[PDB]
């Protein structure tokens, strides 16, 4: 099910994100709370279960399926993963959308990317670290490029955290060889945010 | 209704991973729901494992559901009278690293057509982190990270392969604290932790005067200062 | 309550096994009916 990376909105404001590949009206909803355990919201499309909040409502139109919560609050900033039967008796899960009720104000990332040390290349080790922080909403993509051609090869890429001013933070590993590494000169890392993207360039 | 999980929370690679699930306000007898497990890898998706149901027909003695994927793999089994259930999965990788949730399957178990039809899961239990290594408790190799920007850099220090968590890094001793920052730990592909840090000085302080700082380790034993020069 | 399966009560016969006992009878009939006529079969006419 392809579910859309991210989603934000202000409290009081109504949100829709859709899930697509439902064939069938098994399509239910989660809600995960970071750090926590995740808990349906949603079953039978439509339907709602106990404890849970009117503005809480489930759609579906031809093959996509749609959730729909308005009155935003802060106990609403969770991932949210979609779900429905195929088949005989198969279910999946989509990658899931992160939606977030975070405070003001929107910001810019910041990065700062690293070459490998002298020390390290000694270790026949070649890594680059991308540094990704203050910035809104706390999902952020990181792509990698060695020169113009882009590197799909050694990307680690870890969930954002919140720090002490409250803005997200992440860093995203690169580990390649030293050989690639003294070869192309130029190693490029775009990180983009809210469609807008960051770049910076090391060498050699 | 509650559920929890318990077995080892750390394995070795290639061998038999066991979880067993202990509920709590329910029977495992009860027809009305299925159970299962669906596990969660770090910063990841949600993956279904299977679930199984003693509740059977005319022609089968249960029903029993796989993952294609997971199939050859795993084996399921529900314990009726002591109410429990169990997961075993056999050579396992560090790809298989991940939160196992004990679930309860809802849908069209209680009243189907043909076979029994499970689709979302109703009931979530706490999980635990199961995390498979191929290799034990291991130091930290400590590189420092040269800078170079608006009047003030930014540098810090790298701390590579290790297992397992935390790792305590402070610079100077706990000397500055106003502009600094450290980043969350990352699991490496080859089940191993790595993570690192940041400081921003002015470009003035350049000099004699350099940046130092103390990495701590409590399992593997390591305590590690590294001094920094671009 | 009824837990399972949501369907009427229903009975299987081979398609093969009754047909071929079919042949055997209706070649029977014939020893009395004549070697030759047409024998048709229809479910029952009705009452009880
Ligand atoms: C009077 O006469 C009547 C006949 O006129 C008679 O009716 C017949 O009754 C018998 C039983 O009484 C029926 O036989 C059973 O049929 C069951 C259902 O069979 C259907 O479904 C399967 C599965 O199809 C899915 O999976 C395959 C493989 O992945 C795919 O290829 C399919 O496309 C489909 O995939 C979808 O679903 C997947 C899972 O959700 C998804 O992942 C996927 O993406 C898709 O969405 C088909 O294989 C069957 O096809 C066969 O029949 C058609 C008929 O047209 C043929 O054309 C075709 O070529 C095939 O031959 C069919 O569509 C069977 O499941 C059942 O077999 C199970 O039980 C026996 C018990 O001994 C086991 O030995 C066997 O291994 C099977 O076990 C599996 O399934 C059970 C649940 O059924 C599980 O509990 C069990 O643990 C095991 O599960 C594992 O495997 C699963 C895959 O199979 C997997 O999903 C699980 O996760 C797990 O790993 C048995 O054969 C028969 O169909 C009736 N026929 C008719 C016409 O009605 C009636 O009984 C008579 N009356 C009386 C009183 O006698
Ligand atoms: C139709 O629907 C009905 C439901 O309406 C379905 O019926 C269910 O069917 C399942 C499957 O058989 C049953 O599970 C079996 O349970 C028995 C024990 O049953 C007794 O205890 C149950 C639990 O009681 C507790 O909970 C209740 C509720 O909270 C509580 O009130 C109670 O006080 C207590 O605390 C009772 O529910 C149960 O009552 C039932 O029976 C009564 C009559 O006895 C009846 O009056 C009731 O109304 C009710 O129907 C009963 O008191 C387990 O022993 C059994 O496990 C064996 O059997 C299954 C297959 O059936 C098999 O897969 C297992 O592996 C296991 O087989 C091994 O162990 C046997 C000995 O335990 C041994 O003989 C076997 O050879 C085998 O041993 C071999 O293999 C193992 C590995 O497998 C190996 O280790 C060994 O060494 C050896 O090699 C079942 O799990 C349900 O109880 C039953 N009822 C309900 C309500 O769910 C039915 O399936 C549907 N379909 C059809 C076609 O009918
Ligand atoms: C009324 O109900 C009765 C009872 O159910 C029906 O009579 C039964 O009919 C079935 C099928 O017509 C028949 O089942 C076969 O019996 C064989 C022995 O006689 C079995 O060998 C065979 O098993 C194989 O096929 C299964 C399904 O494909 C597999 O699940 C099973 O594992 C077997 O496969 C093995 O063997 C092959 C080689 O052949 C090997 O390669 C494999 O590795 C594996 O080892 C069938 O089960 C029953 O025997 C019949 N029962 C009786 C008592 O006669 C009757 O047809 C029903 N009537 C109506 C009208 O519906
Ligand atoms: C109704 O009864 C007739 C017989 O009067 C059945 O015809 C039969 O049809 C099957 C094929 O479905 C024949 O089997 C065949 O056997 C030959 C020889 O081994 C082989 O070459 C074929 O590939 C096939 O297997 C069968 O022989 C034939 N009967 C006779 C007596 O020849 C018919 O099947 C019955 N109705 C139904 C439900 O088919
Ligand atoms: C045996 O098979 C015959 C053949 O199907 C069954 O006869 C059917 O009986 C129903 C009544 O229950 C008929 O419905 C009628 O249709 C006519 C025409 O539309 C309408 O005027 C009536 O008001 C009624 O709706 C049906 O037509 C008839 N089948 C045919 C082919 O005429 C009979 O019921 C079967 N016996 C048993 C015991 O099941
Ligand atoms: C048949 O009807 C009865 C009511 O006359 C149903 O029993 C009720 O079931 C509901 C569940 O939805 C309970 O909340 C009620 O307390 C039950 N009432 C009584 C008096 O038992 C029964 O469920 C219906 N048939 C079934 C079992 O499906």
């Amino acid at each position: 099910l392809t579910q859309p990376p991210s989603a934000s909105g202000s409290p009081g404001q109504s949100i829709t994100i859709s899930c697509t590949g439902t064939s069938n009206n098994f399509v239910s909803w989660y809600q995960q709370h970071a750090g926590k355990a995740p808990k349906l919201v949603i079953y039978d499309v439509n339907k709602r279960p106990s404890g849970v909040p009117d503005r809480f409502s489930g759609s579906k139109s031809g093959n996509t399926a749609s959730l729909t919560v308005s009155g935003l609050q802060t106990d609403d900033e969770a991932v949210y993963y979609c779900g429905s039967l195929v088949g005989n008796w198969d279910v999946i899960f989509g990658g899931g959308t992160k939606l977030t009720v975070l405070g003001q104000p929107k910001a810019a990332p910041s990065v700062t990317l690293f070459p490998p040390s002298s020390e390290e290349l000694q270790a026949n080790k070649a890594t680059l670290v991308c540094l990704i922080s203050d910035f809104y909403p706390g999902a952020v993509t990181v792509a990698w490029k060695a020169d113009s051609s882009p590197v799909k090869a050694g990307v680690e890429t870890t969930t954002p955290s919140k720090q002490s001013n409250n803005k997200y933070a992440a860093s995203s590993y690169l580990s390649l060889t030293p050989e690639q590494w003294k070869s192309h000169r130029s190693y490029s890392c775009q990180v983009t945010h809210e469609g807008s993207t960051v770049e910076k360039t090391v060498a050699p | 209704p509650q559920l929890q999980e318990s077995g080892p929370t750390l394995v070795e690679a290639s061998e038999t991973l066991s979880l067993t699930c202990a509920v709590s306000g329910d029977s495992t007898a009860a027809c009305n729901s299925f159970w299962g497990w669906v596990r969660q890898p770090p910063g990841k998706g949600l993956e279904w494992v299977g679930s199984l149901s003693h509740c059977a027909s005319y022609w089968n003695r249960g029903w029993t559901y796989h993952n294609p994927s997971l199939k050859s793999r795993l084996t399921l089994a529900l314990d009726t009278p002591k109410n429990l259930v169990f997961l075993k999965l056999n050579s396992v990788t560090a790809a298989d690293t991940a939160t196992y949730y004990c679930a309860r399957f809802g849908g069209e178990v209680l009243r189907y057509t043909d076979w029994p039809k499970p689709a979302w899961v109703d009931l979530w239990g706490r999980g635990t982190l199961v995390t498979v290594s191929s290799a034990s408790t291991k130091g930290p190799s400590v590189f420092p990270l040269a800078p170079s920007s608006g009047g003030t850099a930014a540098l810090g220090c790298l701390v590579k392969d290790y297992f397992p968590e935390p790792v305590t890094v402070s610079w100077n001793s706990g000397a500055l604290t106003s502009g600094v920052h450290t980043f969350p730990a990352v699991l490496q592909s080859s089940g191993l932790y790595s993570l690192s840090s940041v400081v921003t000085v002015p470009s003035s302080s350049l000099g004699t005067q350099t940046y130092i700082c103390n990495v701590n380790h409590k399992p593997s034993n390591t305590k590690v200062d590294k001094r920094v020069e671009p | 309550d009824i837990i399972g399966d949501i369907r009427q009560a229903h009975c299987n016969v081979s398609k093969a096994t009754w047909n071929e006992t079919l042949g055997k009878v209706v070649k029977q009939l014939r020893k009395h009916f004549g070697n030759n006529t047409i024998i048709r079969f229809a479910n029952s006419s009705g009452g009880d």
